[PDB]
RNA sequence: CGAUGUUGGAUCAGGACACCCAAAUGGUGCAACCGCUAUUAAAGGUUCGUUUGUUCAACGAUUAAAGUCCUACGUGAUCUGAG
RNA sequence: ACCAUAGUAGGCCUAAAAGCAGCCAUCAAUUGAGAAAGCGUUAAAGCUCAACAAAUUCACCAACAUAAUCCCAAAAACUAAU
């Protein structure tokens, strides 16, 4: 018979150097998860199916914005192997209300407040 | 001459189709994806 | 072969296309003294019926 | 010229009596009346019976699984006895009397109907699981020459192996898996259920580590 | 060198050994610590069957190789250097290492079919009259295996069989 | 040795040995001597005798032989080696019967 | 100098 | 000759000796020890 | 071979390049070369080639 | 479909062909 | 090595099964020569079998 | 199953080699003769009769030999219909 | 490669058992050589292997036949490939 798969607490026990080489901070963990689907929902099972679809993952290569609480954290971890996840970067800080409009996420993670100005 | 018998990729007896060096790449593409994706989920 | 089966196709000219008649003539000299790697001359067959 | 190196001495071992091997009955005394399932996870898998020496220094180590019946008995009995010294060289079995029953339905019937009358009795061994130990005051080099003949002949692939050869595949076993130059490994991609691959793989491949497949052993697989 | 020489004078036969200069090694190579010749010179991993100037330097004067013993070559690349040695012949290359035997060039046969990278010898292969399809393929080799640690620029791996 | 009394040395009539024990090249000369002396071939011929000349400043290793036929094979062994010396004298001997 | 065949690189050197 | 799969050398004269691809087992005392691999 | 009629000779343009780089014979090389060429070992005085 | 255990060494999915040539042993050079 | 058998046909009324099915066994005792040709059941098997029994009984 | 006509012969044979004969060769408990066994080779050849519907088998005569098997157990829009 | 000589047909055993059906013991001359590792003999004899000396590349293991209309893309070991 064919399950869903319990994965270990051993696995997401990360390495001291784990940090150093994708570039993550020993100390503080990172705000905001950007979560892009990349391999399709076909030819898998049906609860997979339905945490891409509650996850707003259902067009793939389209960024989606989720927090980092351990309730998110535990259905990404049953899809972990259908999409990509990078944090989320702010080298202007939060937008403010003036700046709405004028917001672009660049693909290597940060989000530029002012795009192309003037 | 030589046949596969039955249907080629069912049954018993199948093709003798082998993994490729290009296939071996894909593979090691997708496990580093998601190496990373498990260490952000850590914290 | 490879160099000798573009020239004949026009796959060279930039004005490429399969339906216009382009197409190179190629001479090949001193075909006598071909070489062989390996221990093709022994083992390779040509076939017909 | 040359070096006197020393020779071994064997003076601490006592040859039991009745040194040859036991005899084996073809069928066990109380026949079983009822049939059962043909249980194949018996050969699966690694071996938890009788994996270490207890008596002896010499033994025969099945690298595969498969069915021993009355006759692969008989094959080693005989040829053990009448090559060794029993005076030097004392034997023992390492694996049970056949007791699992074998079913085969009557010649050219059609399906159905129900199982079928018992056959025969069949041993079932996993793989590293020694099947004939032997011991005396001897060195291995002799006891090799005549236990290759007997595990050639064995269904599943055997080697003849001693205490000190053992243990040298067991302690490279362990090497070859601590300094592995690759990133990934059976065993860290299954458990971790990377790229989905559970939906291929089989429940008992956690356990496996990969390096079983059916009845098959393979040892080279990190 | 030496050298043996068998003299008939007249239902006498004096048989002498005369010494003939040898040339030496160059002074100074680039890896003085070295243990056999190949890898004292930086040559490990760096040499083909086309490198004549190489493989005649542990080859006899009638084509035949000398004992690892005498050269010093460590047993890896000696069976290497046996290697090139076996495919420079076939190839057409060291046409000064064969036997003279004024009887037998008179007779020519059928015109020399030009050849390199022969792993077998043209006398012991029989012809592929059931290739097979591409599941179950007969490959004919070109090259050994032995040179297949030799440096790649390209990065591709060599394709020994084809 | 051995192949001394295969080829049958009934043919030699007389062998020679010249060598200085204290040079440097007279251990193909050594070599040869113990060979050619040995029990096996001895007992092919109860006539032939090996002698075994020792000088010290003579500085010539040499071998003299003497077939039946009546020809005279001397080789001065100073660089040849054991081996090179017994083949060749195994060589004539076929050839000279 | 050794001089081999694969001492040194097939492609033609670049002095830019 | 015998034609067989795994060359053994029945007495101590017998000589392995490759040729035409393929292994030989020679001897010169007893002819019948003649083996050719497959 | 390179036996050619001249109509031929007369149509053509340009050569392409060999594909295949010919190794050269141990005779083709100059004795300037092989003096270049460094020698790997030294040979023992007393070896008979 | 054959047992879990057969006598001639089951063929296996592709997939898992895959998995079996990515996670070689690799000695340290 | 004592027994020769020949799979030969059947003589009978059975249609398109006789005319296409060797429903017949002849055993042969090689050390004597006695011949037992047993043909009577549908299938080869059953001929084989009584053919067997048929011979040592004989013999 | 709004049909793939079913045993044996007659005619014509196509092919495989795990070869019966013809050619070359190794081994032998091969002196020669007659044999046994193994390797290599498929261009050609592989009989006529009594009984049975018979394929098969038995028997008579002979031949260098009377091979094994596939081909919708070849071949009924070519024939035969004994079963 | 080279090389083989002592007590001694060791006792027992058997028609005969001389290192070499079996039983039992397994000492001992010589710098060196087993009451014997193999072959051989009716039994002996004889050949070979361990031990002398000589001398010193390396040497565990890894061999496996064939089908029937006509084989089956053609071909290629290096100009720079996450
Ligand atoms: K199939
Ligand atoms: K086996
Ligand atoms: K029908
Ligand atoms: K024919
Ligand atoms: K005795
Ligand atoms: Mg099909
Ligand atoms: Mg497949
Ligand atoms: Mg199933
Ligand atoms: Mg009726
Ligand atoms: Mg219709
Ligand atoms: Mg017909
Ligand atoms: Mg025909
Ligand atoms: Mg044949
Ligand atoms: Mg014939
Ligand atoms: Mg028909
Ligand atoms: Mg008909
Ligand atoms: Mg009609
Ligand atoms: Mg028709
Ligand atoms: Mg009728
Ligand atoms: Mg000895
Ligand atoms: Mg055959
Ligand atoms: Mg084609
Ligand atoms: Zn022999």
């Amino acid at each position: 018979k064919f399950t869903r798969s319990r994965i270990p607490d051993k696995v997401f026990q990360p390495s001291p150097e784990d940090h150093e080489k994708y570039g993550g901070d020993p100390q503080y963990p990172h705000k905001l998860h950007i979560v892009t689907r990349i391999k399709s929902t076909k030819r898998r099972p049906y609860w997979e199916k339905d945490i891409i679809k509650m996850l707003g993952l259902e067009k793939a290569h389209t960024p989606q914005v989720h927090k980092n609480i351990p309730s998110v954290n535990a259905k990404l971890k049953v899809v972990k192997h259908l999409i990509r996840i990078k944090p989320l970067k702010l080298p202007q800080g939060l937008p403010t209300e003036e700046d709405m409009a004028n917001t672009c996420l660049k693909s290597n993670g940060e989000l530029v407040v002012r795009w192309l100005l003037n | 001459r030589n046949r596969i018998p039955g249907r080629q990729w069912i049954g018993k007896h199948r093709r003798p189709r082998p993994v490729s060096a290009q296939a071996k790449q894909n593979m090691i593409r997708r496990l580093e994806t998601e190496a990373e994706n498990q260490y952000w989920l850590s914290r | 072969a490879a160099m000798a089966s573009v020239k004949l196709q026009g796959l060279h000219k930039p004005v490429y296309h399969q339906l216009s008649d382009c197409g190179d003539h190629v001479v090949i000299m001193n075909t006598r003294h071909i070489a062989f790697s390996g221990n093709k001359w022994e083992q390779k067959v040509y076939s017909s019926h | 010229f040359k070096t006197l190196l020393p020779v071994p001495t064997f003076e601490d071992v006592a040859i039991p009596e009745k040194p040859k091997l036991r005899f084996v009955e073809r069928v066990p005394l109380v026949p079983k009346v009822r049939r059962e399932r043909k249980n194949l996870s018996d050969i699966r898998g690694p071996s938890t019976e009788a994996t270490e020496f207890t008596e002896g220094r010499f033994a025969i180590l099945a690298l595969g699984g498969g069915y021993l019946h009355w006759g692969h008995f008989e094959m080693m009995r005989l040829t053990i006895n009448r090559s060794m010294d029993p005076k030097n060289m004392f034997a023992l079995w390492r694996v049970p009397a056949p007791f699992k029953p074998i079913t085969r339905k009557g010649m050219g019937q059609r399906m159905g109907g129900g199982k079928g009358a018992i056959d025969h009795y069949v041993t079932p061994v996993k793989a590293g699981r020694l099947i004939v130990e032997m011991g005396g005051r001897c060195e291995f080099k002799e006891v090799q020459g005549f236990l290759d003949l007997v595990a050639h002949k064995l269904p599943f692939p055997a080697k003849a192996v001693s205490r000190e050869t053992l243990e040298k595949m067991r302690k490279d076993q362990e090497e070859r898996e601590r300094n592995n130059q690759n990133p990934w490994t059976f065993e860290r991609i299954a458990t971790a259920n990377m790229l989905g691959i559970r939906k291929v793989l089989s429940p008992y491949d956690l356990t496996h580590k990969g390096r079983y497949w059916g009845k098959f052993y393979t040892p080279e697989r990190v | 060198f030496r050298e043996v020489v068998e003299i008939l004078d007249g239902k006498t036969t004096i048989i002498e050994g005369r010494i003939t200069e040898t040339p030496q090694e160059s002074p100074n190579p680039p890896n003085p610590t070295g243990q056999c010749p190949i890898c004292r010179w930086n040559l490990k991993h760096k040499y083909n069957y086309e490198d004549v100037l190489l493989l005649s330097q542990f080859i006899r004067p009638h084509g035949g190789m000398l004992p690892r013993r005498i050269t010093g070559l460590c047993q890896e690349e000696h069976l290497k250097i046996e290697e090139c040695v076996k495919m420079a012949h076939r190839a057409g290359l060291l046409p000064n290492h064969r036997p003279k035997l004024p009887e037998g060039f008179v007779p020519k046969s059928k015109p020399r079919l030009n050849r390199y990278l022969t792993r077998w010898s043209p006398r012991s292969v029989k012809p592929i009259y059931n290739k097979g399809h591409r599941w179950n393929k007969v490959r004919m080799p070109v090259g050994s295996p032995l040179l297949k640690d030799n440096v790649s620029y390209s990065g591709r791996p060599l394709l020994l069989y084809h | 040795a051995a192949a001394l009394a295969r080829l049958g040395l009934r043919a030699v009539k007389q062998v020679r040995v010249q060598f200085c024990p204290f040079e440097k090249n007279v251990e193909s000369t050594r070599t040869f001597l113990q060979a050619v002396s040995s029990e096996k071939v001895r007992c092919t011929n109860l006539n032939c005798s090996v002698i075994a000349d020792v000088r010290h400043d003579g500085s010539e290793p040499c071998v003299d032989v003497l077939f039946g036929d009546g020809h005279r094979l001397i080789m001065r062994g100073a660089h040849l080696t054991a081996q090179e010396m017994l083949t060749a004298f195994a060589s004539h001997i076929q050839a000279r019967g | 100098v050794p001089k081999t065949s694969l001492g040194s690189p097939p492609w033609p050197d670049i002095v830019l | 000759f015998k034609t067989k799969g795994v060359l053994k050398k029945r007495c101590r004269d017998c000589y392995l000796v490759k040729r035409r691809g393929r292994w030989f087992i020679y001897c010169k005392t007893n002819p019948k020890h003649k083996q050719r691999q497959m | 071979d390179e036996d050619i009629p001249e109509d031929i000779l007369k149509n053509l343009v340009e050569e392409l390049p060999q594909p295949r780089k010919v190794p050269r014979r141990l005779d083709e090389y100059t004795q300037e070369e092989i003096e270049a060429f460094p020698r790997v070992w030294s040979p023992p005085e007393d070896y008979r080639l | 479909g054959s047992k879990a255990v057969t006598r001639h060494r089951r063929v296996m999915h592709f997939e898992r062909q895959k998995l079996m040539a990515v996670t070689e042993y690799i000695p340290p050079k | 090595k004592d027994l020769r058998i020949d799979t030969f046909r059947a003589k009978g009324a059975g249609g398109q099964h006789v005319n296409k099915t060797d429903s017949a066994v002849r055993l042969v005792h090689i050390p004597t020569g006695l011949v037992v040709e047993c043909q009577q059941e549908r299938s080869q098997i059953k001929n084989k079998e009584i053919a067997f029994r048929v011979l040592r009984a004989r013999l």
